[PDB]
RNA sequence: UAAGGUGAUAUGAACCGUUAUAACCGGCGAUUUCCGAAUGGGGAAACCCAGUGUGUUUCGACACACUAUCAUUAACUGAAUCCAUAGGUUAAUGAGGCGAACCGGGGGAACUGAAACAUCUAAGUACCCCGAGGAAAAGAAAUCAACCGAGAUUCCCCCAGUAGCGGCGAGCGAACGGGGAGCAGCCCAGAGCCUGAAUCAGUGUGUGUGUUAGUGGAAGCGUCUGGAAAGGCGCGCGAUACAGGGUGACAGCCCCGUACACAAAAAUGCACAUGCUGUGAGCUCGAUGAGUAGGGCGGGACACGUGGUAUCCUGUCUGAAUAUGGGGGGACCAUCCUCCAAGGCUAAAUACUCCUGACUGACCGAUAGUGAACCAGUACCGUGAGGGAAAGGCGAAAAGAACCCCGGCGAGGGGAGUGAAAAAGAACCUGAAACCGUGUACGUACAAGCAGUGGGAGCACGCUUAGGCGUGUGACUGCGUACC
């Protein structure tokens, strides 16, 4: 029902977070595709 | 690194300027070769209100390119490629094919 | 002197100049009281000499 | 083998021009070579010898 | 080297500097705002605090130095246990960190061409996991045969799509026989005599010559037309240089490529000549590590998919003999042959083009090509896990509204104008499409039936010594159903 887009910090250790993203391997491939090989950057470290 | 040395005499002959002759020339990197400034009627920027807006309308940067006429002397625009021998120990300056150096 | 004029010396400015060198950049630095018609931006265009000293130092201790 | 060869008797006037061997050529002035090509003819229309 | 420069895409402004460090190229080395891959322990990526030292201070403190898990060998240390062993405190050293993909380990599908689906094919691919180097997997015969023989392996055309298995089904799919490619043998289980004699891992030296700076590097004028003549002619000269495209165009003629002569600090390619640390060479005499195999029943990949049965496997278990043979002879065993004692080692042939370097383009010339021209894996959707765009492009000189005039101290135009051009004017493409506004003349506020092509009056306009035509909505009405 409350829909949906939110910010915050403390929810994305088990989905968005930028160490697991290379902790796991299904992660790692995605993170060079994206900026180490694909051209690009993130930055949105905070 | 161009081996002929910035005291020189040229003209244009690359475009419809064709004959018009000076010297030394305004030279930096990528520098468009400006002869002595051989604009005809071009304006200039008038962003200051007080009392000194620039009325000019002449030598601003006018271009013809590295150089058409390997220096005048009384004619003729070549070899510029030909490169010479010793005359300074570090460096290199030069003239043209029929005439060693400057 | 761009460093490189003043290699002759016993000792490096760690030894105090590290500071006669920098005072300038929070004392006169500030809008125009180190120069309106003369000085302006000095740090890169002449005074960069002392950055140098930072490898140069590193360099010495080891020969 | 293979009658491909046989064109010099259909053209037989003009064309497989039958003279000697290659040896004449300068070669560092290979621009001299139309004055020497006149025994063929040819001088630069196709620059042959087989 | 040769002179200018301050990585920029507002360039305002300092300030180096054309003497041989102003930048900037290049050998090698040196740089720490904290995370750090990060590692004393902690993790919600950008840490927030333990430990113990150091040169020294206006004696506040400080910038800084170092530690961990393992694999492997020294030293010290140490249990419930004389002893054993296990486990800590150090000493040393390297890897744990990171790749698209190859390759070794196995896994690894669902449905779906079979017209039915619980065999198979599907499929050894999705991925996920683990190794360790640039090459590998391999490989030194319980190999293959007929008594002729061949030699690690197999490769390459075959023979052949032959043998050869099946819901008797669709798929899978050999080897021998011939030609070839090939074309060589050791070491322990260990003692002796011999003894820096053969190799290579390293680590310094000289050349033979690389890598790239530095060195270089070609021809012409006049004229009619002319914004640039770099077209045309003339040949006045040219050729192993007539790539391709730049310079405002179309330039043998200026180019920048080639073709060719000269040459580097200092590590360092590779070939050798050497030198310092370390290895093993020569020639005898010794030497022989079975739980290995067998079966009887399972699970098996094998040309043979359950079946009588075929190994070299694999797992609960059982359990010999040293080549005075039997392990096996792609059913089982003869006649008799071949590997060989079950430990370790081999020149060639194969693949990966990370990216960057040389040459070809009946290949991509933005409906595309490596997701890639970009600076687009970037932003317009994502609870998100991230799917990734609509998208080629002013053009001598940013030559980017000098100047004048009006209006809202505006928008846009009317002339000037850099200009060939504003039909190149910064809602930057030299440029029609779906649809539109004012108009030359039509038909016309009683309409029918794909709005017609006919047959023709004269009308906005045009040519004609007068000669029935060059022009379209379309008074009359005739003909109809244009599709697929």
């Amino acid at each position: 029902m409350k829909r949906t887009f939110q910010p915050s910090v403390l929810k994305r250790n088990r989905s968005h977070g930028f160490r697991a993203r290379m902790a796991t391997k299904n992660g790692r491939q995605v993170l060079a595709r994206r900026r180490a090989k694909g051209r690009a950057r993130l930055t949105v470290s905070k | 690194a161009a081996k002929i040395r910035r005291d020189d005499e040229v003209i244009v002959l690359t475009g419809k300027d064709k004959g018009k002759r000076g010297k030394v020339k305004n030279v930096l990197s990528s520098g468009k070769v400006i002869v002595e400034g051989i604009n005809l009627v071009k304006k200039h920027q008038k962003p200051v209100p007080a009392l000194n807006q620039p009325g000019g309308i002449v030598e601003k940067e006018a271009a013809i390119q590295v150089s058409n006429v390997a220096i005048f002397n009384a004619a003729t625009g070549k070899a510029d490629r030909v490169g010479f021998r010793f005359e300074d120990g570090k460096k290199v300056r030069f003239f043209k094919s029929n005439s060693e150096t400057i | 002197m761009k460093a490189k004029e003043l290699r002759e010396k016993s000792v490096e400015e760690l030894n105090t100049e590290l500071l006669n060198l920098l005072r300038e950049q929070f004392n006169l630095r500030m809008q125009a009281a180190s120069g309106q018609l003369q000085q302006s931006h000095l740090l890169k265009q002449v005074r960069r000499d002392v950055a140098r000293v930072k490898t140069l130092l590193n360099e010495k201790a080891g020969a | 083998r293979g009658a491909l060869k046989s064109i010099l008797s259909e053209l037989v006037r003009q064309d497989r021009l039958i003279v000697v061997e290659k040896f004449s050529v300068e070669a560092p002035k290979t621009k001299l070579l139309a004055q020497k090509l006149k025994d063929m003819a040819l001088e630069d229309v196709l620059i042959i010898t087989g």
